[PDB]
């Protein structure tokens, strides 16, 4: 069975640069290699067939080259929408096999997060629970840390965080921090605060709201 | 004598059926290369003409039975086509 | 038109079975092969098997444990994959794809998220996320919605049924006590809201539920 090696597994690039993905087969497979793109939560999408043939609807900056065992996919001037996983696939011998994939990352200019805090909703409050949601959006680089404060004193219990992969629209990252408590514990406190500590600033970007 | 056209039609049918059945027989066997229709049709031509470069061939039993049919029917029908072409060329020899 | 249509999700009990379907449209030829590809979360693509509907023969990846059985029905133009005796290792997204007998996958389905678990299907609760009364307004305003306590994955969140594609983040779900929770955020020009309506649409295919929630200022 044809083993397809995609090395390196991650590719970090500045915008507008040229990028090349490598696919190597364990034996010669002519030109029977095909390339696919898969964005976050998306289906695979065919980019190149038979090593170099273009597909209708794929930007001109995508091309491919190689024959035998060494194949490469190239992007002329990389752009934010190209952030995805890239897979090769061979059809020379049965069975068809896939490469392990290469992730494309874009190094963009630094960006501070846009922080927004949201108090629990009326509908959620009339059901027994309360969740305070904090959005930390469109920052770069990926490293960020959130701190929750209630009445000035920091809180750790009931906090659940989620991070997005690199955004295919602007190369930034985003994070949500949701603090979930009971309704009575929510109504037993005054000020709620999420504090964003990011590389872009020494002082933390914080947002607060008083229940009163 | 338009049954040379009938021989040509049989050959094309043999080539097409050979390509379809070869892919059907060869898929599922690890290492098989006779597994996509465009090059299977090229392999059928190679066999009906008995040229047999060896860039493609079946490795399964049913692929090899498919090949035997393409040999028997394909070499026969291709022989009728070239015989007709040769007789026609001998006819132009007579015109001088 | 979407050429290969797959159900969004299937919940299977450990040890139980499921039949996934893939409904084809567009041009169909006798040379058509339907392929099935498995992708576990955070992993790559793994070829499961193939079937030629015009004849009915199927082949399977010999490197992995044989867990699937492929069939087709030419009348409904639908291919089926029977996944039997599933365990936790079989929880993945399962794509179908069409190959014109020429070696590449021109067209992929959207994939069926299969979760193997003994827990129960629960529809999500959707809550709006409007700014507090004291939040200062910039030139943009950020709204959101909270999708809490559902099972199994996934949910699909759109904003104004797709017309608000730009400025949207849907965060990956977080699992807690056998129930998932996520949030989605949208940013519009602040002069625009609430004079123009902003509504989130949350779909949960495992429960066949679809909910709309409008984001109004205050209550
Ligand atoms: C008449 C021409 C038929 C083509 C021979 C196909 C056997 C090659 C094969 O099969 O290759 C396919 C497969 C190997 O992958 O063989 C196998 O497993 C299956 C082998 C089945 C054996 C059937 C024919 C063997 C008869 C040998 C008699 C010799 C006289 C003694
Ligand atoms: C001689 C005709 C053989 C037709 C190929 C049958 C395919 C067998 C699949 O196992
Ligand atoms: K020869
Ligand atoms: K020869
Ligand atoms: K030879
Ligand atoms: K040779
Ligand atoms: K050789
Ligand atoms: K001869």
């Amino acid at each position: 069975d044809i083993l397809l090696t995609q090395s390196p597994a991650i590719l970090s690039v500045s915008p507008g640069e040229r990028v090349s993905f490598s696919c190597r087969a364990s034996q010669s497979i002519g030109t029977d290699i095909h390339w696919y793109q898969q964005r976050t939560n998306g289906s695979p999408r065919l980019l190149i067939k038979y090593a170099s043939e273009s597909i209708s609807g794929i930007p001109s900056r995508f091309s491919g080259s190689g024959s035998g065992t060494d194949f490469t996919l190239s992007i002329n001037s990389v752009e934010s929408e190209d952030i995805a996983n890239y897979y090769c696939q061979q059809s020379n011998r049965w069975p068809f096999t896939f490469g392990s994939g290469t992730k494309l990352e874009i190094k963009r200019a630094d960006a501070a997060p846009t922080v927004s805090i949201f108090p629990p909703s009326s509908e959620q409050l009339t059901s027994g629970g309360a969740s305070v949601v904090c959005f930390l959006n469109n920052f770069y680089p990926k490293d960020i840390n959130v701190k929750w404060k209630i009445d000035g004193s920091e809180r750790q219990n009931g906090v659940l965080n989620s991070w997005t992969d690199q955004d295919s629209k602007d190369s930034t990252y985003s994070m949500s921090s949701t603090l979930t408590l009971t309704k009575d514990e929510y109504e037993r406190h005054n000020s709620y605060t999420c504090e964003a500590t990011h590389k872009t600033s020494t002082s933390p970007i914080v947002k607060s709201f008083n229940r009163n | 004598w338009r049954c040379a056209g009938a021989a040509t039609v049989l050959l094309v049918i043999v080539l097409l059926a050979g390509s379809y059945l070869a892919v059907l027989a060869e898929r599922g066997a690890p290492g098989a290369q006779l597994i996509t229709y465009p090059r299977a049709l090229w392999w059928s031509v190679e066999t009906a003409t008995a040229v047999g470069y060896g860039d493609l061939y079946p490795v399964t039993l049913w692929g090899r039975c498919v090949a035997v049919v393409v040999m028997v029917a394909g070499i026969t029908s291709f022989g009728l086509v070239t015989a007709a072409l040769a007789t026609w060329f001998v006819g132009q020899c007579q015109q001088q | 038109q979407v050429q290969l249509q797959q159900p969004g999700a299937e919940l299977v009990k450990p040890g139980a079975s499921v039949k996934l379907s893939c409904k084809a449209s567009g041009y169909t030829f006798t040379s058509d092969w339907i392929h099935w590809v498995k992708q576990r979360p955070g992993h790559g693509l793994e070829w499961i098997g193939e079937i030629i509907p015009s004849y009915g023969r199927a082949n399977y990846n010999e490197k992995i444990q044989k867990k699937a059985t492929l069939t087709a029905d030419k009348s409904s133009s639908t291919a089926f994959m029977q996944l039997s005796s599933l365990t936790s290792e079989d929880s993945a997204v399962y794509y179908c794809a069409r190959e014109r007998g020429d070696g590449y996958f021109a067209v992929w389905g959207a994939g069926t998220t299969v979760t193997v678990s003994s827990a129960k299907t629960t529809p999500p609760s959707v809550y709006p996320l409007a700014p507090g009364s004291a939040a200062q307004t910039n030139s943009m305003v950020t709204l959101g919605c909270l999708v809490k306590g559902y099972f199994p994955e996934p949910v699909t969140v759109t904003w104004n049924s797709g017309s608000l594609s730009s400025g949207v983040h849907t965060f990956p779900a977080v699992l807690q006590s056998d129930l998932y929770t996520l949030s989605s955020s949208v940013t519009v020009p602040s002069s625009s809201w609430p004079s123009e309506t902003v509504t989130c649409n949350v779909a949960h295919p495992a429960s066949s539920t679809k909910v709309d929630k409008k984001i109004v200022p205050r209550d």
